[PDB]
């Protein structure tokens, strides 16, 4: 993750202001609404028939918090994403059977959410740092696939 | 395909963009140039520095084209006909780049339209831009 | 769009495959699973070892749908509507995978039809698998 | 790049029998025919209006040889594609302005050509190893883009 010091502090600075709970639920909900086929993995979560059903679904909100908690923990180890995410990788591949492309779609959806919450504060340079971070994270979760 | 609801959402979101469109296009372009540097190879003749005139000027042209496509949402292949020939025969931009610009346009709108960028609207806009991208790319071969 | 020459080029190439269709389909599937392991996540229920019967049987099915596509090249949506429904609402395969499968088909064809895989035929066959892909992902949302 | 010892010997063995002249000509030629937009970089090569014209163009054939010449060097440097291709990356970005997505296109075409030529001998396991080489080469050529 060729992330420069300037890129690194920018990511971290912003991350400080994030409410991980509401952001993870927002991101996962949108993932499910914008790219409807990513619902195939969450049939046990209940009603996902309309936007409000998805965004308001408590299990979606609870799972999003779970996803973001791991992402944060990843932001604390930017120089070693692969190690940090290795077990999550094996899991998503061997047990859950999730096509890694889903990790890239979530990343972009997360960037839209951050953009949505911070407006002007989400400058183009800060967006550029985050794009590198979400690819790195996507790549780390993909790494142990076989 | 775009549904009635999608069409409705797009007209509403772009409707609120109004007289900022051009600036949103320049910003969209700037976001693309920094987040995806490879896209710059199509613009070696441009001054790409922040605030550049050519950017602001090209930004406006892009926005005008999206305004026209929304103005002709039920006849986009014909309304964009010219733009399509240009990108396929003269410019010959690789198809993947269209996803990059589209993503940067959503980010730009997300940042500027807090109340209107609802999930349902985000979805519709994403489909819409994917539909534009497909038209501009339909005559490549 | 597929041009008349493209149509002729494909009907020609696909004709030689003739009875080897099920074999080539199986081979493309195998090439895909090894070259691009992420594609295996859509077949966790299949025995994916070399030459196993699930891959053989599925190979035949893919190729037959392809024969159906060639035979109905001027009307692909109608002909493949049901497969389009299946992939969109039930299997829900991410669109990026259609390219990997298409590439593997092309490799299989080039390996099996030395005389027939001319550059123009290569071009047409690629455009053709792309058209099939589009139709198969047209109802995703 | 994570190439398995047996994958390595699989790449090397087959490459030993590759006719660089023929194959380089074919790959570049097909690239320009199957993906017409790539022709934008080779206007000075002359007549490229039809496949026969493209396949016949001697500047196309000469440049194909050069391209595979570089590719060959990479195969003896698999453990450091980045360093081996650093200069070439710089030229393709700063002087030539080639969108790296083209590298990926060439790789795939390259893979189809090897199959066309070697038939049976270009087996699924062999293809797999070459898909990795092709991607590595592509990623190394994009590395110094800025
Ligand atoms: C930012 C990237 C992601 C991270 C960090 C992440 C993290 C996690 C974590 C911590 C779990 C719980 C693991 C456990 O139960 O032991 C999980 C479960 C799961 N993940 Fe991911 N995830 C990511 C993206 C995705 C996406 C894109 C998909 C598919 C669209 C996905 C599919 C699933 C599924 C289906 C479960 C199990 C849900 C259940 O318990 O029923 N993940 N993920
Ligand atoms: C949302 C989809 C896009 C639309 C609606 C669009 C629209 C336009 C318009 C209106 C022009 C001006 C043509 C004129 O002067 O009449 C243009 C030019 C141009 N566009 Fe696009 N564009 C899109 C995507 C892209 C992308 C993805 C690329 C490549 C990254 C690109 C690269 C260019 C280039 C290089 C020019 C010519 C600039 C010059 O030489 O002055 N466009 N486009
Ligand atoms: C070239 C485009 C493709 C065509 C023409 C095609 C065709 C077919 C056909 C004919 C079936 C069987 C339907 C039935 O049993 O009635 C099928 C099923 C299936 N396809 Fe595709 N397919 C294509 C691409 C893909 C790709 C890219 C994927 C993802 C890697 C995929 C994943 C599946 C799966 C998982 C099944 C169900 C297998 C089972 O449970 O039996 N397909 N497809
Ligand atoms: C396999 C990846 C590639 C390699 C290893 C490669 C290698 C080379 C080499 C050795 C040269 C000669 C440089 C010199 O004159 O010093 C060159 C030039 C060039 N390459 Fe690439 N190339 C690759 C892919 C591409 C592709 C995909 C494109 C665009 C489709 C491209 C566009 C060009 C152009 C326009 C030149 C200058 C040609 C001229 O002299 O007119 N290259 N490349």
């Amino acid at each position: 993750v060729h992330l420069t010091p300037e890129e690194k502090s920018a990511v971290t600075a912003l991350w400080g202001k994030v409410n991980v709970d509401e952001v993870g639920g927002e991101a996962l909900g949108r993932l499910l609404v914008v790219y409807p086929w990513t619902q195939r993995f969450f049939e046990s979560f209940g009603d996902l028939s309309t936007p409000d059903a998805v965004m308001g679904n408590p299990k979606v909100k609870a799972h999003g918090k779970k996803v973001l908690g791991a992402f944060s923990d990843g932001l604390a180890h930017l120089d070693n994403l692969k190690g940090t995410f290795a077990t999550l990788s094996e899991l998503h591949c061997d047990k859950l059977h999730v096509d890694p492309e889903n990790f890239r779609l979530l990343g972009n959806v997360l960037v839209c959410v951050l953009a949505h919450h911070f407006g002007k504060e989400f400058t183009p340079p800060v967006q550029a740092a985050y794009q590198k971070v979400v690819a790195g994270v996507a790549n780390a979760l993909a790494h142990k696939y076989h | 395909v775009l549904s009635p609801a999608d069409k409705t959402n797009v007209k509403a979101a772009w409707g609120k963009v109004g007289a900022h469109a051009g600036e949103y296009g320049a910003e969209a372009l700037e976001r693309m140039f920094l987040s995806f540097p490879t896209t710059k190879t199509y613009f070696p003749h441009f001054d790409l520095s922040h605030g550049s005139a050519q950017v602001k000027g090209h930004g406006k042209k892009v926005a005008d084209a999206l305004t026209n496509a929304v103005a002709h949402v039920d006849d986009m292949p014909n309304a964009l006909s010219a733009l399509s020939d240009l990108h396929a025969h003269k410019l010959r931009v690789d198809p993947v780049n269209f996803k990059l610009l589209s993503h940067c346009l959503l980010v730009t709108l997300a940042a500027h339209l807090p109340a209107e960028f609802t999930p349902a609207v985000h979805a519709s806009l994403d489909k819409f831009l994917a539909s534009v991208s497909t038209v501009l790319t339909s005559k490549y071969r």
